[PDB]
């Protein structure tokens, strides 16, 4: 989901 | 059977020769599950374990597979790329929404001023 | 079991991993009519060594054709298969070429 | 500063798990010249896996006609196996490569597929 995308985004801070 | 196979190995299995099979049959293991595996078996896999890790990257191409599918809905452009100003849309827009700052520096750190490959930018958030 | 044979063997099908019609046979004489999820892997895994050992029969007859880009006789293509590359036996060399009488057609064939 | 990324990129990747190869350190750097985007970077990454496992189907070759399981072939063996199968490499790029390698005639295809 786009949910997934967005939390990965922000893990590579 | 294969006609050119030796007649060695055994007492496990490499890792990175399960990500060879699995990628022969069709999948794409990541970085991640190749970690989680070695976090979990070492660097060397049984049977079994080899069969459980081929489920963990049956799982990761049917991920992949939506996100693809996803933003190919909004592939006006005929087909394959996208505007940062439509990525941005779909980032601000909907789920645990990111700020419009946040959703500029990801795509400038991704690559070029105004278009991006979405194929590759799923392989890599996976 | 859970998926039917020719179920499977579309699968492989479109996954560009054609079944070869011995190991159709194969498949079914060993789990019946039916394949678990397992069983499914070791299948699509034998359809694996069909296509490679399909592109690398080819790529050794294209490395033995100096003739243009024809083919070659059914006696050096068993030297290539027996004596040359051991692919395959002597009688499973003179079966197959039986089936004939080029050769990326018939690479193709004894699929 | 800006000291070239190359050296960075395959640092990332020993990080990941990879291991980039002196010869895929080579080839990106003729690709791409001194420095990576993010997207040749991945690029990068596809590259190696797809080295090791181009490499994975010599070790397979190799062995195959290593009749009394040696450990060893000769350097024109090897030569003709590396010019048909897999990515196959030109004559001038094998036995370039296998004169790198080298000294004696037979060679340690094991020694000899995990430093390419």
């Amino acid at each position: 989901s786009l949910m997934r995308v967005q939390a990965h985004i922000r893990k590579r801070m | 059977k294969d006609m050119f196979n030796t007649k060695s190995s055994n007492g496990k299995l490499r890792i990175e020769d399960a990500s060879h099979n699995a990628r022969k049959l069709g999948l794409a293991p990541s970085s991640t599950d190749e970690k989680k595996i070695r976090d979990l078996y070492g660097d060397s896999l049984t049977y079994e374990q080899y069969l459980e890790y081929l489920t963990m990257c049956v799982h990761d191409r049917d991920n992949m597979e939506e996100l693809i599918k996803m933003f190919s809905h909004f592939d006006n452009n005929s087909s394959g790329f996208l505007t940062k100003n439509q990525m941005k849309n779909i980032l601000t827009t909907w789920g645990d929404a990111l700020t419009e700052q946040e959703a500029n520096d990801a795509l400038n750190a991704f690559s070029s001023e105004d278009r991006i490959n979405y194929k590759l930018f799923c392989e890599d958030i996976l």
